[PDB]
């Protein structure tokens, strides 16, 4: 289901076809369409990418990545920057708190994780713009 | 060098004909043929199945008469059976359902025409009447020994092909040998007809005949069975008199495998026949 | 060669044994069947020949087969009963033409009639209309007579025969000392 409470059609289709792998195995490739990325959006303008850093009331080490074998009580701020938001648990949406010293804040108060924009409070220069990537495996 | 997933379709026709062939499954070696039509590569259907006269030579490629074969096939062509032979079947009583040298040789000779060549071996002799389940056979190529053995998709049916779970013949003869899955097909006509025929087989002609018979036999036959039932029940009760002592002593664990309950319940089930046929007698008397 | 089926009907009545005409000509026309089936054998041996009578109860003595070996043995025991029958005699043959083996073989049926027709003109023109509808070759041969030879039979043949070009032919044999063999061998239907 979505954040608004409605269920995703390609997710249900994807997972049911994923359960249809019994009859035909190659049909399992439709699982990729059922993948829903979990993150937030701090993007204000299309060609302008700002940086929003919030803080959490829980331990960052507990939310860290379980690094496997090699085989050759509160965080000051979140690890999410340049908005590259990482994976986020829906239960961790209630424990986040916006910085009071933060320069840029949206017009709508952030409570639960979802899709929102960013509004400039100062409306001045130094928007802290970052460059773009180059040619490679992607476009 | 392409291989797909094949599944052999088996109807009630070939099944029953292989049951009659099971009655024909005497130790004397016998021959059989299977007919059908190929719609595509990965599916095979069999419809026309008959038997063959016995011989002293046994099963061999020389045993099959080509002119007689083509003759009977032509006689099937002039009739309403326009299907080409999809292979041949036989019986291997008592030495196992596997294939010998001569068998795999005449199989090699008979597979020269049809690439599929479905091989079916029925052996009702040591097969219990509890299950009629049979396993169809196939022939792997000798040039595939370099590459993988079976390049077949749909691996979900291998668990259904795991029915021959015997720990000897399977991985023992697994070298240069394998099998194929088996499924059936049924429509509404066969379903309704066979169900009605079987229900009628377990029923009477007018169905009111042998009912009232037992209804009036309740006062003669069943009574003695009820007396014997009371005898066995009392034979249980005499031990049931000894039971509360043990219940007053141990109560921990059960050293008696005898349930003493469900059997008496079944006795009550046999006792309910009188009650059920009472209303029957009421209906007979009334109108 | 030529692919076609041959259906011959023999008269089992006692009118063939009469003392005026040939002495039981049944054997003569039997020999005719023999020489024409041997002729067809020489031409196209793959042709099959069936046998049935014109009597009330239709009974096939031999099913259509390329081998006349057992047929020659089945030519006996004619069971001289009944008189004549027409309609079901046609319906037991022309409708049974679908039971043949080869589907590429043409439909050809002949008849030997030694008895007067008991059916009126209505049944005649109706059955002729049927045979003309399903388009089956019919050769009418009459051995012996009582009343006038051809009266309604002429119109019967004319209405029964379609496709004037290279179509069916009518065989009319008068009384005479000569046999029926070279006489029925005259048209193109024989040999
Ligand atoms: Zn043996």
């Amino acid at each position: 289901q979505s954040r608004t409470g409605h269920t995703h059609m390609p997710s249900v289709v994807g997972v049911l076809v994923f359960t249809q792998f019994w009859f035909w195995f190659p049909l399992s490739h439709f699982l990729s369409l059922a993948y829903t990325p979990t993150c937030v959006i701090g993007l204000n303008k299309d060609l302008k990418m700002p940086k929003v850093q919030y803080k959490s009331n829980c331990k960052p080490s507990t939310f860290a990545y379980p690094a496997p074998l090699e085989v050759p009580s509160i965080t000051a701020k979140a690890k999410k920057k340049e908005k590259n938001p990482a994976r986020v648990m829906p239960a961790q949406l209630k424990v986040l708190t916006m910085p009071e010293t933060c320069r840029y804040q949206p017009f709508k108060p952030l409570s639960i994780g979802g899709i929102i924009i960013l509004k400039d409070t100062s409306e001045d220069i130094e928007e802290l713009v970052e460059p773009v990537a180059a040619h490679g495996p992607k476009i | 060098a392409v291989d797909t997933a094949e599944q052999v379709y088996i109807s009630s026709l070939a099944l029953l004909k292989m049951l009659k062939h099971g009655r024909a499954g005497v130790p004397m070696e016998v021959m059989g043929l299977m007919l059908g039509e190929f719609v595509d590569d990965y599916t095979v259907r069999v419809i026309d199945v008959f038997a063959m006269p016995q011989s002293g030579t046994g099963v061999s490629v020389e045993a099959v008469d080509p002119v007689f074969q083509a003759k009977m096939l032509d006689m099937l062509k002039q009739t309403g059976r326009p299907e080409m032979v999809v292979g041949w079947y036989h019986s291997h009583p008592g030495f196992g359902c596997w294939l010998s040298g001569v068998d795999i040789n005449t199989q090699q000779s008979f597979e020269a025409l049809s690439e599929r060549a479905v091989a079916v071996v029925v052996d009702p002799i040591q097969s219990v009447k509890g299950k009629v389940v049979i396993d169809a056979f196939r022939l792997i190529n000798a040039n595939m020994m370099v590459l993988g053995h079976e390049p077949r998709q749909t691996t979900s049916n291998l668990g259904h092909l795991n029915k021959p779970s015997i720990q000897a013949l399977i991985h023992g003869l697994n070298r240069h040998y394998y099998s194929i899955t088996i499924n059936y097909r049924k429509n509404e006509l066969e379903q309704k007809m066979l169900l009605n025929l079987h229900k009628k087989s377990w029923m009477e002609g007018l169905t009111l005949q042998d009912y009232s018979e037992h209804c009036k036999h309740n006062e003669s036959v069943v009574k003695e069975m009820l007396e014997l039932a009371k005898n066995y029940n009392k034979a249980v009760e005499e031990e049931d008199k000894m039971t509360p002592e043990q219940l007053a002593i141990k109560n921990v664990g059960k050293q008696d495998p005898k349930r003493h309950l469900e059997e008496h319940v079944d006795v009550l089930m046999t006792s309910n026949i009188v009650q059920c046929l009472a209303a029957m007698l009421d209906t007979v008397v009334f109108k | 060669m030529v692919l076609e089926s041959t259906m011959v009907c023999v008269d089992n009545s006692e009118y063939m044994r009469n003392g005026d005409f040939l002495p039981t000509r049944l054997q003569a026309q039997q020999d005719a069947v023999n020489i024409v089936c041997h002729s067809k054998t020489r031409s196209n041996p793959e042709n099959n020949v069936g046998l049935i009578t014109l009597a009330n109860d239709c009974e096939v003595l031999t099913t259509l087969t390329p081998d006349t070996g057992r047929i020659l043995s089945k030519l006996h025991t004619v069971q001289p009963k009944g008189k004549i029958t027409f309609c079901t005699g046609i319906r037991v043959a022309h409708l049974a033409l679908k039971h043949r083996q080869g589907k590429n073989h043409k439909m050809r049926i002949i008849a030997f009639v030694g008895s007067p027709v008991e059916d009126n003109e209505k049944d005649l023109v109706k059955l002729a209309k049927r045979l003309k509808k399903e388009k089956v070759n019919v050769d009418i041969i009459n051995f012996g007579e009582e009343e006038v030879n051809t009266e309604k039979l002429t119109a019967f043949v004319n209405t029964l025969n379609g496709k004037d070009g290279t179509g069916s032919h009518l065989v009319t044999v008068p009384p005479g000392p000569s046999l029926a063999d070279a006489l029925i061998s005259s048209p193109i239907l024989a040999g």
